[PDB]
């Protein structure tokens, strides 16, 4: 089972900038990244991670 | 009266009840005597240089020409019964690639191609369940046709 | 007024500010235990609750794998397994919790036999939740190891009959489990059932023990089997065909006794207020029935005891809530509790004109009070914002909605002269601008009240002219407020871009298509009882034709009394085809 913690989703700072994605013709954006935990129904292993 | 060309397919494929284990080993034994009879037959046609005829045919068999047409039958029925009762499994591995490049009806198709390899080269001495080896031959066929079917500049 | 309230007063009752007019009283259906809610930040309780309690036991909720599982020890030391969970809602029959239970699981499959134990006839459907027993007694378990395939013949390993050891491959990719003998079952070479017995083989050879021994049979502790063997315990000896001829096998027979009725202790419910009692009873069920020959391949479990919920007859159909109980002198201890909630909805007091008035519940019990079924459970009242008269609640077969108050500015007092006024009396209609008495002419509508002397009172009014026709949204001495449909007047009127040009030029036929003559005659109009307008012509010969108006909106403008083929007869474009 995959559980999604997605309370908890941190934003990660955007590279370059709004002036540099401009002048490089990019994308002004930043990275999402969620905490998960997969549980084994059984064995009870919790693989946490991000 | 519907207008869906898939579902009427599935219709059709529900018509068939699933073989049986017990069902499966009696099936694969005249298969493979149906096999043995067409290379043998093979062999009359490298002889001949043409197609023998069931005359000929059954005189290399020393069998009389009723049995042995019978036993044909049977052979060719086996085959088709085979293949008719897995179709289910066929749809149920071909729906897993709906988005690679081919409409779920022609992997379907592809994927019967598959299918019947299968059915022609299962070994029921094996001691195997048909539904394992089937998988292998359906999945291959289906993985080759998007290979060499999805793109028109095929790669 | 809401549906279903009731007004407190009668035509006439002159009412103060904030005094009862309307109310609306909620009774409980079948009566019970009050139950409040929470002041969770509300100083109302919004909902109301209806409850019998059971408590006599100890609850505590285990986590195991990540579930957490609620374990009941009774006062007797015994542990059951909780299988509903919290805040479910379960009816009559429902299995509530599990006995913790493991002597009366097999280790292996293998037969059953039953030894005065009776069971409950009741229902095959059943089967899957078991057979509920009606008496205790004793079963008889007789092991064996049963592998179910459908594998063909050239896969064997192992000879009918062999004596065999636990781990042998006796299939490819099949290991027996348990030591003995081995019967193995094929049909058109493929092997489809194989059999491994344990308990002691033994020669035979007398022909008459084997033909005693032909069905199987049991046989005790200490009595001889045959001359020179006696069976130590309790022991089932039956003739086999082992692999050099007839055999006696010695399956070892276990006994498992079950009591008449289960001594799992009960938890009585403790309030005498429910006439329908709800209880936890007990049950033992046998998953098998007698000589159901079971193959598998691990172990069974054969009794189960069951909590089960009862209530009494009537109550088939209530569905109780599964709660637990913080035992009062040790919060830490919770005891299982259930519940058939009956819920009561209390609305919010709402006092902004949707009565228009200010409705208040207060509720006629306190928390934890015993009720009968109907009592009354909460009053709805609701308060008059302006003080005045009451009227327009008519009497008779239907449920007061709307009431009227006239209050002390709808009513206006004039200086006029009584002496001369004598042709009004109170409650005429008067219509502003209207001279009342020589030299006195009406300032605005209203009703007449009173007259005193050199005084009138005119209850303010309004009048709308209604012309014949009309239909009518409203009743004679009805009740109406602001900007309420009063009727709906009907009367008549009388009075081309590219639309038109594109349906003639399509030579389309146009929806108002006029009527058009097919003969020169004369027009009767012939204004019929129905109003069946009908243009009947009188040919040449004296053939009429019976042209039907219609609707209303087919205007007719022939009158000429000339018509010809093809003239017109009503408003509108003509058809061309």
């Amino acid at each position: 089972e995959l559980h999604f913690l997605g309370k908890q989703y941190k934003l990660k700072r955007p590279k370059y900038d709004v002036d540099e994605a401009k002048r490089r013709d990019g994308t002004y954006s930043v990275q999402m990244y969620v905490p998960t935990r997969l549980i084994n129904k059984e064995t009870g292993e919790i693989k946490e991670q991000e | 009266y519907t207008e869906d060309s898939i579902r009427l397919y599935l219709q059709e494929i529900g018509r068939i009840r699933l073989l049986r284990a017990d069902e499966e080993i009696e099936l694969a034994r005249q298969i493979a005597d149906l096999l043995a009879l067409e290379r043998i037959r093979d062999e009359l046609l490298e002889q001949l240089d043409r197609l023998p005829s069931d005359a000929e045919w059954a005189a290399a068999v020393d069998s009389p020409l009723d049995e042995f047409r019978r036993r044909l039958f049977r052979g060719r029925r086996a085959k088709d019964k085979m293949v008719q009762s897995n179709l289910r499994l066929v749809v149920s591995i071909a729906k897993k690639y709906m988005n690679r490049g081919l409409s779920f009806q022609d992997l379907i198709q592809e994927g019967s191609l598959g299918l019947i390899r299968a059915a022609e080269k299962f070994d029921h001495e094996k001691g195997y369940k048909f539904s394992t080896y089937a998988t292998w031959w359906i999945r291959q066929a289906i993985t080759r046709a998007i290979a060499d079917q999805s793109r028109t500049i095929r790669l | 007024l809401l549906p279903g309230a009731e007004p407190t007063v009668k035509n006439g009752d002159r009412v103060e500010v904030g005094d009862v007019l309307a109310e609306t009283k909620l009774t409980t259906e079948r009566g019970g235990t009050v139950r409040m809610g929470e002041d969770n930040g509300s100083s109302t309780h919004r909902e109301v609750e209806i409850i019998v309690v059971l408590d006599t036991a100890t609850v505590k909720a285990e986590a195991s794998q990540g579930r957490e599982h609620y374990v009941i020890e009774t006062k007797g030391g015994q542990r059951f397994n909780l299988l509903a969970a919290p805040g479910t809602k379960v009816t009559t029959g429902h299995v509530v919790a599990e006995l913790i239970d493991s002597r009366y699981r097999t280790q292996t499959g293998g037969l059953l036999k039953y030894s005065g134990v009776e069971i409950s006839k009741k229902g095959r459907a059943k089967a899957k939740q078991g057979y509920e027993v009606t008496k205790g007694g004793t079963l008889l378990w007789i092991p064996e190891e049963t592998h179910e395939v459908n594998k063909d013949i050239s896969l064997l390993n192992v000879e009918d009959g062999q004596l065999v050891e636990a781990g042998t491959e006796v299939v490819k990719d099949i290991f027996c489990q348990t030591t003995g003998i081995v019967s193995v079952t094929q049909n058109n070479d493929i092997l489809r059932e194989i059999v491994i017995k344990p308990g002691d083989v033994h020669v035979l050879d007398d022909p008459d023990t084997a033909a005693k021994y032909d069905e199987g049979r049991l046989v005790n502790a200490g009595e001889e089997v045959f001359p020179g063997l006696t069976a130590e315990q309790l022991v089932w000896a039956e003739a086999v065909d082992g692999t050099d001829g007839p055999l006696l096998l010695l399956r070892p027979v276990q006994e498992l006794v079950i009591p008449d009725e289960p001594p799992v202790p009960s938890q009585d419910s403790s309030q005498e207020s429910s006439s329908r009692s709800i209880r936890l009873r007990a049950v033992q069920r046998l998953q098998f029935q007698d000589g159901e020959r079971i193959k598998s391949v691990e172990g069974v479990d054969l009794l189960r005891t069951q909590l089960v919920l009862e209530s009494e007859e009537g109550s088939s159909q209530l569905s109780a809530d599964i709660e637990l109980l913080p035992d009062s002198k040790d919060p830490e201890t919770l005891r299982l509790q259930l519940v058939i909630i009956e819920p009561v909805v209390i609305r919010r007091d709402v006092a902004s004109d949707t009565t228009h008035g200010s409705t208040h519940t207060e509720l006629r019990v306190k928390d934890g009070q015993k009720v009968k079924p109907g009592a009354v459970i909460a009053c709805t009242q609701i308060q008059c914002k302006e003080a005045g008269v009451v009227r327009g609640i008519q009497e008779g077969s239907e449920a007061v909605r709307r009431l009227l108050v006239e209050r002390e500015r709808d009513c206006v007092t004039l200086d006029l002269d009584v002496t001369a006024a004598t042709q009004l009396q109170p409650g005429s209609l008067i219509v502003a601008g209207t001279q009342l008495v020589d030299g006195i002419i009406a300032p605005e509508s209203g009703e007449v009240r009173a007259i005193a002397p050199g005084q009138l009172q005119l209850r303010i009014a309004r009048p709308y002219r209604v012309s014949q026709g009309a239909v009518l949204h409203v009743e004679d001495k009805g009740l109406v407020q602001r900007g309420d449909n009063l009727v709906l007047l009907v009367f008549e009127r009388a009075k081309q871009g590219l639309p038109r040009i594109e349906e003639l030029l399509e030579a389309r036929k146009p929806k108002e298509a006029c009527i058009l003559a097919r003969r020169p005659g004369v027009a009767h109009i012939n204004y019929s009882d129905d109003d069946a307008i009908d243009i009947q012509v009188i040919e040449a010969d004296g053939t009429q034709a019976d042209y039907p108006v219609g609707p209303g909106q087919p205007l007719i403008i022939s009158d000429g009394e000339t018509v010809d083929a093809g003239q017109a007869l009503t408003d509108g474009p003509a058809n061309p085809h």
